[PDB]
């Protein structure tokens, strides 16, 4: 045949892949963690959005830290041979490198390690996308004006910059998930994924500002953080 | 608006 | 006037901007840090590469932690009004969140804070690019097979994944800088910058593997980590 | 090959 190029992941396998959505809203009283009002809006938005991208969506609600690890372990042991990609969305409380089960925290690294290039062989070479709506600290943005690495082919789409709170509106959902779904809906048949996520960055950065009766939390801004270890361009459509 |  | 889009940073200011290259090769004996053989190859490669992109390149060698902070402070106080962007390249020892002056460490956040949207106003809204060839830990990859946020418009192009060593060849320069320069050379007049950096990811991930007489360090791989808080697409060309 |  004619000249070939391999700058984009192969996304015409029989299945797009799984989209696991972990939606933690209600936490055990002993943790002292508050309920995450509006996260059900995010979960439903994500389910519809990834449904229209032809992902096999599995929604999971209010998982303990043990249930999160077992779910991720089990999913990583499925045969993904016929699947183009893997997506996991985590909606919870968190801090830097950490997301919360309903009864305690889980290291992000323990979750993602199940899918490492050497530990989930049917996803070796395929994009593994982790979309994380969770705090990464307590800073507030005041605003102005032969082999491949086992860590390759991961993308971490963080809702917020390292060390910062992440903002969620109790009736509209989180700023980041709202924007992500809107940009996937509008551009998934048009733009490469990094360029979609860059539109998400701009939407969050420009259209959202907090309103609080508490001066400490009022008039704050947010910028998401795209952390890519991908080795190819990612288009959700194929020819 | 709330933080996570 | 016809319809207008603003999905791309404005890169047709009179100047592209500064490219500050901090090349730390020889460290104070009392630190116990080894010389970074091959880093001069990186610095010369970067100088030439960003020269051809029309950046005003300033190379600085062997700076103490105090000299690094004062340089960054001084540079952030210049008038960048006629400049499209700002680039800083850091070549040194490091750990997660830290780069080493010749006599001790500097927090990356202290460096970048000088350029925050609210603290360097002639760069507000303009891309601020930090390119970091330095270790982020001691893990080894075994391989397989107001109006805008103050943290917006930063891009951190890390040589390696969080928590991992970064590899440097004493003759050819670092894996990451070698690949970055080659891909800027080939694609800066062709691809958006994230797509350039994705090709850098693939080049490092596929073409490099360590060779060591020490089994602990032999046959290891590396994946760089693109961390984008940008809000627009970045093309080094215009018109 | 050396690490940084």
């Amino acid at each position: 045949s004619g000249i070939s190029l391999d700058n984009s992941y192969k996304m015409d396998y029989p299945e797009m892949g799984l989209c696991i959505i972990i939606n933690n809203k209600n936490f055990h009283k002993s943790t002292g963690m508050t309920s995450r009002s509006g996260t059900d809006v995010d979960a439903a938005n994500l389910r519809e959005t990834f449904r229209n991208l032809k992902y096999e969506v599995r929604n999971k609600n209010d998982l303990t830290r043990e249930e999160i690890v077992e779910l991720m372990r089990d999913v990583s042991k499925e045969d993904h041979s016929k699947r183009s990609s893997f997506v996991c969305v985590l909606l919870s409380h968190g801090e830097e490198g950490i997301i919360f089960g309903t009864n305690g925290p889980v290291d992000l690294k323990k979750i993602t390690n199940f899918f490492r290039g050497d530990r989930c062989r049917s996803l070796t070479g395929k994009p593994k996308l982790f979309i994380i709506q969770a705090c990464r600290g307590t800073e507030l943005d005041c605003g102005i004006e032969h082999k491949i690495p086992v860590e390759a082919d991961f993308l971490y789409a963080y809702s917020t910059a390292p060390g910062y709170y992440s903002w969620r509106n109790s009736k509209d959902g989180s700023w980041f998930i709202q924007s992500l779904c809107a940009m996937l809906k509008q551009y998934a048949d048009k733009l490469e994924f990094m360029h979609i996520l860059t539109r998400v960055n701009r939407k969050v950065a420009t259209e959202f500002e907090s309103f609080s009766f508490d001066a400490t939390f009022h008039a704050k801004k947010q910028i998401p953080c795209i952390c890519s270890m991908l080795t190819k361009e990612l288009y959700f459509y194929h020819l | 608006d709330e933080v996570d």
